[PDB]
DNA sequence: TTAAATAGGGAAGATAAGCAAAGGGTTGACGAAAGCCCTTTGTCCC
DNA sequence: GGGACAAAGGGCTTTCAGAGGAAACCCATCCG
């Protein structure tokens, strides 16, 4: 809770709205945690936590039956019948504008970080989308908990995701509690033996399924503790927030 | 059997415009002044049948009025009327039913209908309750650059006249297939100085005012539907009830609550599909059907 | 899963997916309440099959390292 | 180019009637997992 | 030249199966 960097009003087009087989819409916090990890490994700067807020979002299409994207022949098994309307294999798309906050541990200077971040953002992606435009990053300094409200308020205006936990399961909680599920981690099922077609022959491979937790959307000025709005990697392949379950 | 089509409609062949009211003198009818409406608040008692307990309470209402100034003693009501031809031409549908009806029709006499249509404007039935309280009513009609002046009384019991005939014959020719003709009508009255006029009222939901009057840019006027209703009050071809009413299918007046031409084998639709199915109609039935076809409406179902 | 999902329907007309998932006879058979004759044969079909072609592959942080 | 000082109490807000019918709402393209046959290429044997 | 295997490609294809169903939500502050 020392150094934060803010990038607000980032326009991304063509975001992959399909996060799982039952969740279509906002990417989960895992996507932003992976983006932060990619920034850390590529840039060489340790990043602690990531916070994301939704300024605008819209899934392409209508209220129901979102959309279908046309496919093309790109495999080496055809050539005779590859002339008319390849099959679908549906994949939804959406368009959104977000705002990001990154917890950074860097004290060498004050202006080099802005340049190094701007260099990475110009060639980065958000859930497969392309970044159209963004504002100039700026750095905020927090020494204690009381001034954390200022760096929190620096993110206006946007809607931040907070964690409320699961009671029984997402299906019953969504109808009763009126919240929306989200993916917070993966559970391993069984180890991959054949390492031929994998993208890496050194990293161990696993079959995993998403684990669901229920979240809520809150205005930035209405957040009690800012530590509840920051996400980071946890134990047993999970993503958790610093402040735990959000309580009013 | 040649049943009527599912969708079948006709257009309107007589087009009146919204009449306008002016205040002029009987001897200085050249310069005209408009009549405004304004608003007033009145106080009175509560007299409701069946509510005698609140007979000692007050009542405050807000209404709209309209009256002549104290230096003008003549109300001038002016409007235009347009007659168009090409009757027996269905606007929607009709390839054999309309043609059969036209063949059964057009043998009737348009002269009487044209005479009565012009008489209802010349005598002065187009102007409503504004008639009472006046000792002299003068009508000026302009058509084809030829001015005519009328002071005809006895709006009921259509009588013979000379000037009415030479416009009725012109209208009759246009009715049975021609282009269009236009009449300009002006009415002068002698109500007096400061007398009250009665512009047309309008339908309104709950609001502050209890009675508002139709106006155009603050000047009192009359609805064209009301003007056209009085012109077609020529139905004298039923068994009783003289002082005729307007020509409508199941000819009825909602004000009185009685419906003439009820289900006793004299209706528009019965005669329409009986004429095409063999037997023809009488002279009064033919004139009624033709007069009601000149009026608009949709028939089918 | 069976090739082309053909199977054979019952006299009233039902497939296995409807039969086993109607009123929880799957747990009634998996536990063994219907005997040990319909218990071994059903469990014989529960075999793994590995296939990774055209699947997403994502890196996840696991302590010191990646998976 | 002025200092202060206040700005009414009471009553009360109408009722009845009705809101139409008929006709129609498009087509074409977006499959996986095999069976057989033929051809070509390449390897091995005779 | 004949037999076997694999891969690629096309075509003869063609085998396989099958009518549910009902409706516009979440939410009010920094800054010049």
């Amino acid at each position: 809770m020392r150094k934060f960097i803010i990038v607000k009003n980032v326009k991304v087009d063509g975001i992959n709205a399909k996060s799982s087989d039952i969740t279509v819409g906002m990417p989960p916090a895992t996507t932003f945690c992976g983006l932060g990890e990619t920034m850390s490994i590529k840039t060489g700067i340790v990043v602690k936590a990531v916070s994301y807020g939704s300024v605008k979002f819209e899934v392409r299409g209508s209220r129901f039956n979102t959309s279908v994207t046309k496919f093309a022949w790109q495999d080496r098994g055809n050539g005779g019948k590859a002339n008319n309307n390849s099959p679908i294999q549906p994949k939804p798309l959406a368009d959104g504008v977000f705002t990001l906050c990154f917890e950074v541990e860097w004290e060498d200077c004050a202006e080099v970080l802005v340049d190094k971040v701007t260099n990475f953002i110009n060639t980065a992606r958000i859930a497969g989308g392309t970044i159209a435009s963004f504002n100039k990053p700026f750095v905020k300094v927090a020494k204690d908990a009381e001034e954390l409200a200022s760096v929190k308020n620096a993110m206006m205006p946007c809607y931040v995701v907070v964690d409320c936990g699961v009671e029984v399961n997402i299906f019953e909680d969504a109808v009763n509690r009126k919240l929306q599920p989200m993916v917070n981690g993966y559970k391993k099922l069984e180890k991959i033996v054949d390492n031929k077609h994998m993208r890496d022959k050194f990293t161990p491979a696993y079959l995993a399924t998403p684990t669901y937790t229920m979240i809520g959307y809150k205005m930035v000025s209405n957040v009690d503790n800012f530590d509840q709005a920051l996400w980071q990697y946890g134990e047993n392949t999970k993503v958790k927030t610093i402040g735990g379950i959000y309580n009013d | 059997k040649l049943k009527a089509p599912a969708v079948l409609a006709y257009s309107r062949k007589i087009n009146p415009t919204n009449a306008l009211m002016f205040a002029v003198n009987w001897s200085d009818r050249d310069n005209t002044t408009a009549v405004m409406v304004g608003t007033k608040t009145v106080a009175g008692t509560q007299s409701v049948r069946g509510n005698p307990n609140d007979a000692d309470k007050g009542n405050i209402q807000t209404v709209n009025f309209a009256n002549l100034p104290h230096n003008k003693n003549t109300l001038l009501v002016k409007y235009n009327v347009k007659f168009v031809g090409d009757v027996f031409k269905a606007e929607l549908g009709g390839g054999e039913y309309s043609n059969t009806l036209q063949t059964a029709l057009e043998n009737t006499d348009f002269g009487t209908l044209a005479y009565r249509y012009v008489y209802n404007i010349a005598a002065g039935r187009t102007l409503w309750r504004n008639r009472v309280g006046a000792e002299s009513i003068e009508t000026v009609i302009t058509v084809n650059d030829q001015t005519f002046t009328f002071s005809d009384l006895l709006v009921n019991e259509f009588d013979e006249d000379v000037d009415v005939a030479e416009i009725a014959d012109m209208v009759a020719g246009v009715l049975s297939g021609e282009g269009f003709v236009t009449l300009k009508v002006e009415h002068y009255m002698l109500l007096g100085e400061g007398s009250e006029v009665f512009p047309s009222q309008e339908f309104v939901e709950n609001s502050k005012l209890s009675k508002q009057l139709f106006d155009l840019n603050g000047q009192a006027a009359m609805h064209d539907q009301k003007i056209g209703n009085a012109i077609r009050t020529i139905d004298t071809w039923y068994e009783d009830a003289t002082t005729p009413i307007a020509v409508e299918p199941y000819g009825s007046v909602v004000r009185n609550g009685v419906a003439y031409r009820a289900g006793n084998k004299t209706d528009l639709f019965t005669l329409m599909d009986g004429a095409v199915n063999g037997k023809s109609l009488t002279e009064e039935d033919q004139m009624f059907v033709t007069a009601n076809l000149i009026r608009g409406g949709v028939f089918g179902g | 899963y069976t090739p082309k999902s053909a199977g054979i329907k019952n006299e009233e007309g039902e497939n296995l997916w409807q039969v086993l998932n109607k009123a929880n006879m799957f747990y009634r058979i998996y536990s063994g309440e219907l005997g040990e004759e319909l218990q071994y044969l059903l469990k014989s079909c529960c075999t793994a099959k590995e296939d990774v072609t055209t699947l997403p592959q994502i890196y996840f942080k696991n302590g010191e390292g990646y998976d």
